[PDB]
C-alpha cells in the first residue's frame, strides 16, 4: 500500500525533493515556475477526476 | 392440547417474527442497491469523498523573492 | 458403448489430455537464457507496434 | 531374484465366532456388547421410533387441515343460505382495475 | 475508496471512533476467536510431540489472550470503518437529492405484468 | 519535443535490444546494461539542465553510483560462474532446466 | 434450529474425550437423542414457513430431509463397523469426527435461507466425502474415484456462484422471500438463456443428469458404507432440494429453454435401466437405479405442477431410504464373502435364512410396492407428465418394466437357487445386521401408513 | 555467514520494503528495488553449489534489467509532465514500461521463465524470502500508481498469468517448481482485481503471504524436494500429513475452508462491474490449478506410499526445529472462513 | 529416573513460565481496563 | 452420580444451551409486537405483555 | 490488432462479402504472426530455413482457418437470409475446426476443434449480438 | 537447546577448546582382530574420551532408556543370520549393511559433538570408511546385485561429503590365519562358521583401496600384527607427528559453528538415509510398518516424547 | 476374477475411436434423444394450437 510516516512524524525529510517552488538552495526559480504554481493550485484540493475535468 | 402447549410456537409469535424479519432484510437489501449506485455515480463525477487520489500539497509551494523576476 | 467408452472419451479423456499436451509444451523448455530474453523481446516489439498498449 | 516387499500375508480372516458363541456383532468384549445391544434396542426403539410415531400420530392440524373443513363448512353453509352463488368467479373485484386502453 | 482526507495517517483507531460504542464482552465473533486461539494452543501442542490437552496450558493461555486482544481491536477498527462507509454515504445521499429520483409507489391496480401462464 | 532526445532514446533502444538479445559470452551483456546506464544518466541530466531545475540535481550522480554497485554485484556473480567452470559462456548454465 | 446445531458442534469432542471401547455406546445414544430432538422440529403450519434466526427458515421442504440426515446419521454411526474395528484408535476417532462434521455441513446447507451461504455449505458437503471415500474406500480405484469426483461437483457447480452473485448485486438480497415476493419475470434475451442454463447445469451435473453421470457408480462401488449411503441418499436429494429453492426464478423462459433436458433424461431414464439390467458387480446396480430415480426427479422438476413437486419430494424422501437400505445390504454380503462380484454368492435363501426377509422387502420397495412411498412419488411424477403431454407415458411404463425386471434380477440371482458348496466361511447372520434392517424398514412403513407428513410445501 | 551479518542483510531487506512504501518521490522507489535486489542475492548462495549460481545469475539478470526499465519509465514520466509526485503519470509509454517492468519484476507470464529456476537451485529460506517480501513490495507501487493504467496491460499480464501458472505444474513433480507455479497463479488473482477495487488486491496478499509461509514451514518440518520424501514424512510423523491435507486444499480454496475468501470478494465486487466471461473464465482455471495440490494430496496425506528401513531409526529422535510460527499460521489460514467482514480492516 | 543422560528439557524452566503468565494476566487487566474505558466514553459522550 | 460417569451429561447441556439462546435471540427480533394488522388485540388484563 | 477486428465487425452480416474473408485473413497472418515469434524464439530450430518452414506453416494454418471461416460465414448468412442468429457462425466454426483438423492430417483433432471453435464462434457472435462489454467496464 | 545464533553471539568461540589434546583417532583393523584392547589402551593412556564399538542396538542405547529394543523394531538385521548365510535372497545382507552405516553415521556425529564441546578427542572404532570398503568387499564376494551397489554408492555421495574426514587414522594389519586362528578360537559359533576368502577380500580392497586414498587427508598410521601392547609406540607416534595436512587446518569459526549446529537436530544428518531408490530388498509396505509403528508407539518410554512422557513421571505436565 | 475385470474397466484400454465405432456412437447416442425431441415438439405445438384456439375440453380438468 503506503504509509503516512512521512505525515504522522511531520518532519518532511522528501517532501524538498519533490517539486519546484521550494527551498531550491540559493533561490533561484527553474525555467518553468509560475506554471507549476499555477497548475497545483489548481488542482489542490480537488479529487484529481474532477482536476482532469 | 399438551403438545401446543408445551413444545411449540403460536402462530402470533411465528407471524409477527416473519413480518419483522421481512422489514429488516427490505432495508438490507435497499442500503445495498443505493449503496452500489452511490458507488457508481460517485466514481463517475468524483463529486464525493471516496474517490480522490492523492493530489499535490501546497504547504511545501513557497514564495518569496527570487534572484530573477521573469519566472 | 455409450456409457463408459464414449462418455469417458467426450468430457474426461478430451479436457485432460487437452491440458496434457499444453503442459508438455509449456514446461518443456530446455535450460538456456537467450530464448527466453528473445522471449521478452518479441514481448516487448509485439505489444508496442502490433497490439497496442500505449493508447 | 526378487520380492519388492517384506511384508507377511496378511491378515488371518478371523471370522468373530467361535471364540464368544453368545456374541452380537462387533467387538469381543462380552460387557459393552450387551451395553450396545441394549442401547440400540431401548434408545432406538422403545424411546425413538414408538414416541416419534406417537408424536406425529397426532400433531396440530398439519397444514391447517380441520381448520379448512370447518371454514369451508361455514362458508358453504353461508353462500347457499344467502342466496349468493358459491364460488363466484374473479377473486379481486374487476371494480380495482384500470386495464391499459387503445 | 482512497483518502477520505487522510492527514492523520493510518492511524489504528482514530479519534472518532469513540463515538460508537466498542463491541460488547461476550460477543460472539470475539468468542469465535478465543475459540481458535483454543485450537492454536492444541495444534502447537500437536506440532512438537509433547501430549495433546495437557502440558500446555500456560500456552493455552497465553495463546488464548493474544488472539482476543488482537481481535478485540480489530472489532473496534472494523465498526468504525462500516459507520464512516455509512456516513459519507448518507451524506452524499443529503448532497444533492435531485439527481437521485424516488419513484412513484404505483400500486398493482395500475402495474401491468405480461401473464405467460406456466403449464 | 526536440532532436537531442530522438537519438538519445534509439540509442537507449538499441542498447536494450543489445542487452536482450546476446550470443556467448554474459561479459558483453552486462556491459551492454552498463551502456543503457550511461544512456539513463545522460538522458535524466539533460533533462534537469534544460529545465534549470537546480532543486533535484541529486538524480544522475546517484542514479550512477548506485547502478555502479549493481554492475559491481553483477561482476562478482560473472566471475563466480567463471571460477566453477572454465568460461563465462551461455552454456554451463544448460543445467538446472525447466 | 439453533438449539439443533448447537449440540452437533458439542457432539464433536464426544469421541475425542472418550477413552477407547466406551466411544461407541457414547457415540450411538447421543446421536439417537438429537435424532428425537430433531423429530421436535414438526411445527410447521398453512400460510408461511417457520423462519428464524435471521438465516434460517423451514419449508417442508426441508423439514422431511432435515429429519431424514439426522435420522440417517445415527443408522450410519452403528453400520460403519466390521471394517475399520482393527484399525487404529487415532483414525477411528477422526473417522467418527468427520462424519460428525459433515452433518453439521449438511443441516447448515439444508436451513439456508440466503443462497450464497447455501453454496458455502454445499461445497462444505463436498469436501470430507472425499476424505472418507478416499481413505477408506477399500478398493484399487478409489484415487481416480475421488479425483473425477470432485472436479465433476465443483466445476459444474462452479459458474453457479458467478450467477448468484450477478442476481445478488442486480436485484438485492438473496432471502429467500425476497427472491420471492419481489421476482421479476425476465425475457427470453441471450444472457438470461445462459444464466438459466449456469444453474440448471450446476445442478444437472450434481443430480446427475444422464450426460454427467459416471462421476456417482465408480464413487459409489469404491466408497466406504457410511460414505456411500451419505453420497447416495443425502447428496443427490440435496441436489433435488436447491433445484427446488432456486426454480422460483426465470419462470417465463424455462418453458421456452428446458425442452431438451427433458429428452436426454428420459432417454437416459432408460438407457440406464437397461445398463443395469446386465451388469455384474452387485454394488453397481443399486448406483443404477439411483441415477433411474433422479431422472425421474429431474422430470419432475422441469415440468411445474404442485402434484409434480409433491411426488417430487416423496421420490427423494423414499428412494433415500430405499437405495441406503439395499447399499447396507450389499456391503453384508460383501463382509460375508470378500468378492464384490456378483456371481460368486449365490444361493443365501437356506444360509443367512431370514436376510431374505430383508431382501424381499427392500427389492419390493424398490419394485413400486403397491402402497409404497417410492410408487406414490413415481405415480404422480407419471400423471403430472401425462398432463404434460399426452405421449411421455411410454417411457413411463417402459422405465417401470426394466425396473421391475432388475429387480427381480437382483433378487432372484444373487439370493436364489444354489448354495455354490465351495464357500465355507458364511456365518449366521449378525444382531446388528438385523437391527439395521429394523431401523431401515421402520420408518417406511411408518410413513407408508400417513404420508401427508412428507408431500412438498405445494400442498 | 554469521548471525551478525544475516541479521544485518535481513534489516537491510526489512529496510527497502518499507523505504518503497514509505516514500513520495520516484528515485527512493528505485533505490528502494535496487537495494532490496542487492540484499536478497546472499541470502541465497547460503550454500555454495552450482545450483545456487546459475540461479542467483539468472535472477540477477532478469531483476537488474526490471529496474533499468522501472527507471527508464521514470525518466520517460520527467520528459513529460516534471515533478517527482508519485502518481498518475503522463504518458500511456510511461504506464506501458512501467507496468512490464512490474510484470519482470514480480513475475508475469511473459516474463515469468526465471521463477521456477531460481526457486528450484535454493534452499528453502531463500524461497520464503523471495516469494513473500519481492511479492509484497511492488504491490504497493501498483497500489501508488493505479489512476493511470491502460487496464489491457493488467487484463493480459493477469489472465495469461493465471492460465500458464496453470497449465505449467501438470508436469513439475518437483516441489519447488509446484510452488512457483502457485505463486504465478494467485501473482493472476492478485493482479486482475487492482484497477476495481484494490483492498480486495492487498488482503489477498496478505492472504497468500500468510499461506506460503504456512507451507513454506511445513516443508522445513524436514527437507524436503520431491513428492516421495511427503511419503516418508507422512511414516515418521502422523499431524504434518494432516497439516499437509488443510493447508493444501486452503491453497486450493474451497468454501468451507479460508482459501475461498480471496475468490469469493473478489468474483463479488468484479461482478458489480459487468464484467463477467473474465471472472468465470478465472474461475475456471482457478479449478485448474487445484489439480496438483489435488495429486499431492492423494500422493502422500490419502494414500500410503510404500517406506524404507531407518525410518525405524529416525523414530527415536525429535523432529528438534523450532518452527517460525507454525500454528497461529496455520489456524489462521484454514479456519479464517467466518471473518470476510474482516475484509474491511485494511482501509 | 528411568532416564539416561539426556533429558534435553522437561526439567521446567521457570523464567518463562512466570513471564507468560504475568505478561498474560497484565494483557487482560489492561484490556478489561480499555473496555471500562470505553463504556464510560461512550456514555459520556452521548 | 454425575461427576461419576459425566459423558452422558453434554448433548443435554448443549441442547438447553442452544434452546436458551434462541429464547434470547427471539427477546431480540420481536418488534412489530402488535403492528401486525392481523394479530392486534387489547392487550388484557394481568401485566403488560401477551406473547414472547 | 483493434484495426483489423473493427475492419472485421465494421461490416454488416449481411452481404458485403469478401471483405469479410479478406478480414479474416487478416486476422490468420496476425495469429500466425504471433505464434511463429514465440515458437522461433522458443525453440533453436537449427536451421534458420527450417525455421521459415515453420513459420510459413503456422501462418498458412491461420491464415486457412480464416480464409474458410470468412468463406463459410458469407455463404451461410446470404443463404439463410438471418443476419442475427448464431448457428450460421456455430456452422462456421465446425468448417473452421475441420479444415484445421485436414491440414493437421487428422481426425480426433479436427472434430472437437469443430465442437470447441463452433461452440466459440457462437459465443463470440452472441456477446456481440446481445452486447457483451469488450476487456473492461472499467467502471465501477 | 541453549544454542542457535545466540549463544555464539554470546558464548565467544568453539577455538579455545583445541589442540593436541582434543582430536580425532580412528582405529581401524580386520575383523576381531584390532579391536578395542588398543582402543582402550590408547583412550587411557592419551587421555581422550571413548566411545564403543558401532553395532546394532546403538540407536537403542543412545537415547531414552539403555535397555535394547527387540529387532522387529530395531532390525531387521539378524546379523548371526548374516554370519551364516550371507546368500539367501530374502534379504539379510544390504539391510543389515544399510543400517550399520546409520549405526556408524549417528555415533560418528555424537563424536563429532563430544569433540566439539568439552573436549577431550575420541577415539573412534571401525569408522564409516572402512563400511564403504566393507560394501566393496562384499560385493566383490559377489552376495548384492549391483544396482543395489550404486544405492549405496548413492548414500555415500550425499552422506560424506557434509563432513571433515578426521585426524588420525591407524590402521592395523593381522595376516588371514591370525584373524582365522581368533575367530576360531573365540567361540561364537554363528562366528565360527564365517568364510575365509571374504576375509581375503577385505584384506586386499582394506591395503589397496583405503591407503592410497587417504593421501594425507587421515594421516596413518600403518601398525602390524604384533604391534599391540606395546603402548607406548603408538603414544609417542600419536604425539610426535605434526599435523599438517586435510582440512582441519582452518575453519576458523564460521565452519566450526556450522558443523555444531548441523549435529544437533540429529534428523538433519539422517534426511538424507532415505533417498529413496525402491531396492526390493529394502522397501517395507505400508500394512507392516503400520502395525510395527503402532506397536513402537505401544512401548513404555517412545510414546510421544519422553522428556514429557507421563507413566515414568515426571509430575510436571502444569496440572 | 479375470472375467470381471475384462468386462468392467479393461474396456477403455483399448479403444480407438475408429470410423464404425464413432459412426455408430453418433447413431445410437443422439439418434433417438433427436427423434423424442422432435415428437414432443410435435405434441406440444399442437396442444398449444389446440388451446390457443379456444375450444380445449377443459370441461374440468383441474389437477394439471
Ligand atoms: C455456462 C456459462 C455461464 C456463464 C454465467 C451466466 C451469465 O451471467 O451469462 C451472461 C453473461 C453476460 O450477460 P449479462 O449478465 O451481463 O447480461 C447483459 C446485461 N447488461 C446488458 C446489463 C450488461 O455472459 C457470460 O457470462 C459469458 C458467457
Ligand atoms: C460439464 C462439466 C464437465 C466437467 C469435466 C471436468 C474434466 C474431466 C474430469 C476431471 C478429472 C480428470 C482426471 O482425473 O484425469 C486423469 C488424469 C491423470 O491420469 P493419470 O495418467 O492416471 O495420472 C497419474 C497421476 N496424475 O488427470 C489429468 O489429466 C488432470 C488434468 C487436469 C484436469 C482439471 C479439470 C479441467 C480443467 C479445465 C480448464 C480449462
Amino acid at each position: 500500500p503506503f504509509f503516512d510516516v512521512q505525515k504522522k512524524l511531520g518532519v518532511d525529510l522528501d517532501h524538498w525533493m519533490t517539486i519546484q517552488s521550494a527551498e531550491q538552495p540559493h533561490r533561484i526559480p527553474a525555467r518553468c515556475h509560475a506554471f507549476e504554481k499555477e497548475w497545483i493550485e489548481c488542482a489542490h484540493g480537488i479529487g484529481s477526476i474532477r482536476a482532469e475535468k | 392440547r399438551w403438545i401446543a402447549r408445551t413444545f411449540f410456537d403460536a402462530p402470533e409469535k411465528n407471524y409477527e417474527r416473519t413480518m419483522a424479519i421481512l422489514q429488516i432484510e427490505s432495508e438490507k437489501a435497499e442500503l445495498r442497491l443505493k449503496e452500489l449506485e452511490v458507488r457508481r455515480l460517485m466514481r463517475a463525477k468524483g463529486d464525493g469523498p471516496w474517490f480522490q487520489y492523492p493530489t499535490i500539497d501546497k504547504a511545501l509551494i513557497d514564495h518569496s523573492p527570487k534572484a530573477t523576476p521573469d519566472n | 458403448l455409450l456409457d463408459l467408452i464414449w462418455l469417458e472419451t467426450i468430457l474426461p479423456k478430451t479436457i485432460s489430455l487437452a491440458q496434457m499436451k499444453m503442459s508438455t509444451t509449456i514446461t518443456s523448455q530446455k535450460g538456456l537464457i537467450k530464448l527466453y530474453f528473445l522471449s521478452f523481446l518479441i514481448t516487448i516489439l509485439i505489444s508496442t507496434t502490433l497490439l497496442n498498449f500505449h493508447e | 531374484p526378487t520380492l519388492r516387499w517384506q511384508e507377511d500375508p496378511e491378515p488371518e480372516d478371523e471370522n468373530l465366532y467361535e471364540k464368544n458363541p453368545d456374541s452380537h456383532g462387533y467387538d469381543k468384549d462380552p460387557a459393552v456388547d450387551v451395553w450396545n445391544m441394549r442401547v440400540v434396542f431401548f434408545f432406538g426403539f422403545s424411546i425413538v421410533l414408538v414416541l416419534g410415531s406417537t408424536f406425529v400420530a397426532y400433531l396440530p392440524d398439519y397444514r391447517m387441515q380441520e381448520w379448512a373443513r370447518r371454514e369451508a363448512e361455514r362458508l358453504v353453509k353461508y353462500r347457499e343460505a344467502h342466496g349468493l352463488p358459491l364460488m363466484e368467479s374473479n377473486c379481486f373485484d374487476p371494480s380495482k382495475i384500470q386495464l391499459p386502453e387503445d | 475508496m482512497t483518502g477520505r482526507q487522510a492527514r492523520a495517517p493510518l492511524q489504528f483507531l482514530p479519534d472518532e471512533a469513540r463515538s460508537l460504542p466498542p463491541p460488547k464482552l461476550t460477543d460472539p465473533r470475539l468468542a469465535y476467536i478465543g475459540f481458535l486461539g483454543y485450537c492454536s494452543g492444541l495444534i502447537d501442542n500437536a506440532i512438537r510431540r509433547r501430549p495433546v490437552l495437557s502440558a500446555g496450558l500456560h500456552r493455552q493461555f497465553l495463546y488464548i489472550t493474544s488472539f482476543v486482544f488482537v481481535g478485540y481491536y480489530l472489532l473496534k477498527r472494523q465498526d468504525y470503518m462500516y459507520a464512516v462507509r455509512d456516513h459519507d454515504m448518507f451524506s452524499y445521499i443529503k448532497s444533492h437529492p435531485e439527481d437521485f429520483p424516488e419513484k412513484d409507489k404505483k400500486t398493482y391496480r395500475e402495474v401491468f405484468e405480461e401473464f405467460h401462464p406456466v403449464r | 519535443m526536440s532532436l537531442v532526445y530522438m537519438n538519445i532514446m534509439m540509442a537507449f533502444t538499441v542498447s536494450l535490444t543489445g542487452l536482450l538479445m546476446y550470443r556467448s559470452h554474459l561479459m558483453s551483456s552486462l556491459l551492454c546494461l552498463e551502456g543503457m546506464m550511461l544512456s539513463l544518466f545522460i538522458l535524466a541530466t539533460l533533462m534537469i539542465l534544460n529545465s534549470h531545475f537546480t532543486l533535484a540535481s541529486m538524480m544522475p550522480i546517484i542514479l550512477l553510483v548506485f547502478a555502479a554497485c549493481e554492475a559491481a554485484l553483477g561482476l562478482s556473480l560473472l566471475v563466480m560462474v567463471s571460477n566453477t567452470y572454465g568460461t563465462d559462456y551461455v552454456q554451463n548454465l544448460n543445467l538446472l532446466q525447466c | 434450529m439453533l438449539k439443533y446445531i448447537i449440540p452437533t458442534m458439542m457432539l464433536m469432542p464426544l469421541t475425542w474425550l472418550s477413552k477407547n471401547s466406551m466411544i461407541w455406546i457414547n457415540t450411538t445414544l447421543h446421536s439417537l437423542l438429537i435424532s428425537l430432538t430433531s423429530l421436535l422440529l414438526l411445527n410447521q403450519f398453512g400460510d408461511n414457513s417457520l423462519n428464524f434466526s435471521l438465516t434460517f427458515f423451514s419449508d417442508s421442504l426441508s423439514t422431511p430431509l432435515l429429519i431424514l440426515t439426522m435420522w440417517l446419521l445415527p443408522l450410519m454411526l452403528m453400520a460403519s463397523q466390521h471394517h475399520l474395528s482393527k484399525e487404529n484408535l487415532a483414525r477411528k476417532k477422526l473417522f467418527i469426527s468427520m462424519l460428525i462434521l459433515l452433518q453439521l455441513f449438511l443441516i447448515m446447507t439444508f436451513t439456508a435461507t440466503e443462497l450464497i451461504f447455501f453454496y458455502i455449505m454445499f461445497e462444505a458437503t463436498l469436501v470430507p466425502t472425499l476424505i472418507i471415500i478416499t481413505r477408506w474406500g477399500n478398493q484399487t480405484e478409489r484415487l481416480n474415484a475421488g479425483l473425477y469426483f470432485l472436479f465433476y461437483t465443483l466445476a459444474g457447480s462452479l459458474p453457479l456462484l458467478v450467477a448468484l452473485i450477478y442476481i445478488q448485486n442486480t436485484m438485492g438480497s438473496l432471502n429467500f422471500l425476497i427472491l420471492q415476493y419481489w421476482v421479476q419475470p425476465m425475457p427470453n434475451s441471450w444472457s438470461n438463456t445462459f444464466m438459466w442454463l449456469a444453474c440448471m447445469m450446476a445442478f444437472m451435473v450434481k443430480m446427475p443428469l444422464y450426460g454427467l453421470h459416471l462421476w456417482l457408480p465408480k464413487a459409489h462401488v469404491e466408497a466406504p458404507i457410511a460414505g456411500s449411503m451419505v453420497l447416495a441418499a443425502i447428496l443427490l436429494k440435496l441436489g433435488g432440494y436447491g433445484m427446488m429453492r432456486i426454480t422460483l426464478l426465470l419462470n417465463p423462459i424455462t418453458d421456452f429453454m428446458a425442452y431438451p433436458f427433458i429428452m436426454l433424461s428420459l432417454w437416459g431414464m432408460i438407457m440406464t435401466s437397461s445398463i443395469c439390467l446386465r451388469q455384474t458387480d452387485l454394488k453397481s446396480l443399486i448406483a443404477y437405479s439411483s441415477v433411474s430415480h433422479m431422472a425421474l426427479v429431474i422430470v419432475a422438476i422441469l415440468i411445474q405442477t404442485p402434484w409434480s413437486y409433491m411426488g417430487a419430494t416423496a421420490l427423494m424422501i423414499a428412494h433415500g431410504l430405499t437405495s441406503s437400505m439395499l447399499f447396507c445390504l450389499a456391503n453384508s454380503n460383501y463382509e460375508r464373502v470378500h468378492s464384490r462380484t456378483m456371481i460368486l454368492a449365490r444361493g443365501l435363501q437356506t444360509l443367512l435364512p431370514l436376510m431374505a426377509a430383508w431382501w424381499l422387502l427392500a427389492s419390493l420397495t424398490n419394485l413400486a410396492l403397491p402402497p409404497s412411498i417410492n410408487l406414490i412419488g413415481e405415480l404422480f411424477v407419471v400423471m403430472s407428465t401425462f398432463s404434460w403431454s399426452n405421449i411421455t407415458i411410454i417411457l413411463m411404463g417402459l422405465n417401470m418394466v426394466i425396473t421391475a425386471l432388475y429387480s427381480l434380477y437382483m433378487l432372484i440371482t444373487t439370493q436364489r437357487g444354489k448354495h455354490t458348496h465351495h464357500i465355507n466361511n458364511i456365518l449366521p447372520s449378525f444382531t446388528r445386521e438385523n437391527a439395521l434392517m429394523s431401523l431401515h424398514m421402520l420408518p417406511l412403513l411408518l410413513l407408508s401408513l400417513n404420508p401427508k407428513i412428507i408431500l412438498g410445501p405445494l400442498y | 555467514m554469521n548471525p551478525i551479518i544475516l541479521i544485518i542483510i535481513l534489516m537491510t531487506v526489512m529496510l527497502g520494503t518499507i523505504i518503497v512504501m514509505i516514500s513520495t518521490h520516484w528515485l527512493l522507489i528505485w533505490i528502494g528495488f535496487e537495494m532490496n535486489m542487492l540484499a536478497i542475492i546472499p541470502i541465497m548462495m547460503k550454500k555454495h553449489n552450482p545450483r545456487a549460481t546459475e540461479a542467483s545469475t539468472k535472477y540477477f539478470l532478469t531483476q537488474s534489467t526490471a529496474s533499468m526499465l522501472l527507471m527508464m519509465a521514470i525518466i520517460i514520466n520527467l520528459m513529460f509532465s516534471g515533478q517527482w509526485t508519485v502518481m498518475k503519470l503522463f504518458n500511456p509509454m510511461a504506464s506501458m514500461l512501467m507496468t512490464m517492468a512490474l510484470a519482470m519484476k514480480l513475475g508475469m507470464a511473459p516474463f515469468h521463465f526465471w521463477v521456477p529456476e531460481v526457486t528450484q537451485g535454493i534452499p528453502l529460506s531463500s524461497g520464503l524470502i523471495l516469494l513473500t517480501w519481492q511479492k509484497l513490495a511492488p504491490m504497493s507501487v501498483l497500489y501508488q500508481i493505479l489512476p493511470s493504467i491502460n487496464l489491457d496491460l493488467i487484463l493480459t499480464l493477469s489472465i495469461l498469468s493465471i492460465t500458464i501458472g496453470g497449465w505449467g505444474g501438470l508436469n513439475q513433480t518437483q516441489l519447488r517448481k509446484i510452488m512457483a507455479y502457485s505463486s504465478i497463479a494467485h501473482m493472476g488473482w492478485m493482479t486482475a482485481v487492482l484497477l476495481y477495487n484494490p483492498t480486495m488486491t492487498l488482503l489477498n496478499l496478505i492472504i497468500y503471504i500468510i499461506m506460503t509461509s504456512t507451507m513454506f514451514t511445513l516443508f522445513m518440518a524436514n527437507s524436503t524436494t520431491t513428492t516421495l520424501s511427503l511419503s516418508h514424512t507422512w511414516n515418521k510423523a502422523p499431524i504434518m500429513t494432516i497439516l499437509v491435507l488443510i493447508t493444501l486444499l486452503s491453497m486450493g480454496g474451497l468454501p468451507p475452508l479460508s482459501g475461498f475468501m480471496p475468490k469469493w470478494m473478489i468474483i463479488q465486487e468484479m461482478t458489480k462491474n459487468d464484467s463477467i466471461i473474465l471472472p468465470t473464465l478465472m474461475a475456471i482455471t482457478a479449478l485448474l490449478n487445484l489439480y496438483f495440490y489435488m495429486r499431492l494430496t492423494y500422493s502422500t496425506a490419502l494414500t500410503m506410499f510404500p517406506s524404507t528401513n531407518n525410518m525405524k531409526m529416525k523414530w527415536q529422535f525429535p523432529t528438534t526445529k523450532r518452527m517460525t510460527l507454525l500454528p497461529t499460521m496455520t489456524v489462521l489460514s484454514t479456519m479464517l472462513l467466518p471473518l470476510t467482514p474482516i475484509l474491511s480492516i485494511l482501509e | 529416573k528411568f532416564y539416561i543422560q539426556e533429558p534435553p528439557h522437561g526439567s521446567p524452566n521457570w523464567l518463562k513460565v512466570g513471564l507468560t503468565l504475568g505478561t498474560s494476566a497484565f494483557l487482560w487487566i489492561y484490556l478489561i481496563k480499555q473496555h471500562n474505558e470505553d463504556v464510560l466514553e461512550y456514555k459520556r459522550r452521548n | 452420580v454425575v461427576r461419576d460417569h459425566w459423558i452422558h451429561v453434554l448433548v443435554p447441556v448443549g441442547f438447553v444451551f442452544g434452546y436458551y439462546l434462541d429464547r434470547k435471540n427471539d427477546e431480540k427480533l420481536a418488534a412489530f409486537r402488535n403492528k401486525s394488522l392481523l394479530y392486534k388485540r387489547e392487550l388484557k388484563p394481568n401485566e403488560e405483555v401477551t406473547w414472547k | 490488432a483493434k484495426t483489423l477486428l473493427h475492419q472485421y465487425w465494421d461490416i454488416p452480416e449481411g452481404t458485403e462479402c469478401h471483405r469479410k474473408t479478406y478480414a479474416a485473413t487478416s486476422i490468420g497472418g496476425a495469429s500466425g504472426l504471433v505464434v511463429s515469434a514465440y515458437s522461433v524464439a522458443l525453440k533453436t530450430p537449427t536451421s534458420f530455413l527450417e525455421g521459415v518452414a515453420r513459420t510459413g506453416r503456422y501462418t498458412f494454418t491461420a491464415a486457412a482457418i480464416g480464409a474458410i471461416f470468412g468463406l463459410t460465414s458469407c455463404i451461410s448468412a446470404q443463404v439463410r437470409e438471418k443476419p442475427d442468429d448464431p448457428l450460421n457462425y456455430l456452422i462456421g466454426g465446425c468448417a473452421g475446426g475441420l479444415t484445421l483438423g485436414a491440414r493437421t492430417r487428422s481426425y480426433g483433432i479436427g472434430a472437437a476443434a469443430c465442437a470447441y471453435m463452433g461452440l466459440t464462434a457462437a459465443l463470440v457472435k452472441m456477446g456481440q449480438l446481445e452486447g457483451w462489454k469488450v476487456f473492461a467496464e472499467p467502471k465501477v | 537447546l541453549q544454542y542457535g545464533p545466540l549463544a555464539y553471539i554470546l558464548g565467544e568461540k568453539t577455538t579455545k577448546k583445541m589442540t593436541e589434546n582434543s582430536k580425532l583417532i580412528t582405529v581401524d583393523g580386520n575383523i576381531c582382530s584390532g579391536k578395542s584392547k588398543l582402543a582402550k589402551e590408547v583412550a587411557e593412556k592419551l587421555g581422550l574420551k571413548h566411545f564403543p564399538e558401532a553395532g546394532i542396538h546403538y540407536a537403542d542405547s543412545t537415547t531414552g532408556d539403555g535397555k535394547p529394543l527387540p529387532v522387529r523394531f530395531s532390525g531387521n538385521c539378524s546379523l548371526e543370520k548374516f554370519y551364516d548365510d550371507p546368500k539367501s535372497n530374502d534379504g539379510n545382507s544390504y539391510r543389515l549393511q544399510a543400517w550399520l552405516y546409520a549405526s556408524r553415521l549417528l555415533q560418528y556425529a555424537d563424536a563429532l559433538e563430544h569433540l566439539l564441546s568439552t573436549g577431550q578427542g575420541v577415539v573412534l572404532e571401525r569408522s564409516i570408511y572402512s563400511d564403504f570398503v566393507f560394501l566393496e568387499a562384499m560385493y566383490r564376494q559377489g552376495f548384492i546385485r549391483k544396482q543395489c551397489v550404486d544405492h549405496y554408492n548413492q548414500v555415500k555421495k550425499v552422506t560424506v561429503c557434509e563432513y571433515l574426514p578426521p585426524h588420525v587414522v591407524i590402521y592395523v594389519d593381522v595376516p588371514v590365519s591370525e584373524v582365522q586362528s581368533r575367530i576360531q578360537k573365540k567361540g561364537n559359533p554363528h562366528e565360527m562358521k564365517i568364510t575365509s576368502a571374504y576375509l581375503q577380500d577385505i584384506e586386499n580392497v582394506y591395503k589397496g583401496t583405503f591407503l592410497p586414498e587417504m593421501s594425507e587427508k587421515c594421516e596413518v598410521l600403518q601398525y602390524s600384527a604384533w604391534e599391540a601392547e606395546d603402548a607406548e609406540k603408538v603414544v609417542e607416534d600419536i604425539q610426535y607427528l605434526k599435523y599438517d595436512k586435510g582440512p582441519w587446518l582452518d575453519q576458523d569459526d564460521r565452519k566450526l559453528h556450522n558443523l555444531r549446529m548441523l549435529v544437533q537436530d540429529k534428523l538433519e544428518v539422517l534426511n538424507y538415509t532415505s533417498i529413496p531408490v525402491f531396492l526390493p530388498e529394502v522397501t517395507i509396505g505400508a500394512h507392516q510398518s503400520d502395525r510395527v509403528f503402532q506397536e513402537f508407539t505401544e512401548l513404555p518410554g517412545r510414546k510421544y516424547r519422553a522428556g514429557y512422557n507421563e507413566d515414568v513421571g515426571d509430575k510436571w505436565i502444569w496440572l | 476374477i479375470r472375467w470381471t475385470c475384462a468386462r468392467s474397466a479393461n474396456v477403455y484400454p483399448n479403444f480407438r475411436p475408429n470410423t464404425k465405432t464413432s459412426l455408430l456412437g453418433a447413431l445410437f447416442g443422439i439418434g433417438p434423444l433427436i427423434f423424442w425431441y422432435y415428437v414432443f415438439k410435435t405434441d406440444r405445438d399442437r396442444k398449444e394450437k389446440l388451446i390457443q384456439e379456444g375450444k380445449l375440453d377443459r370441461t374440468f380438468n383441474i389437477s394439471y
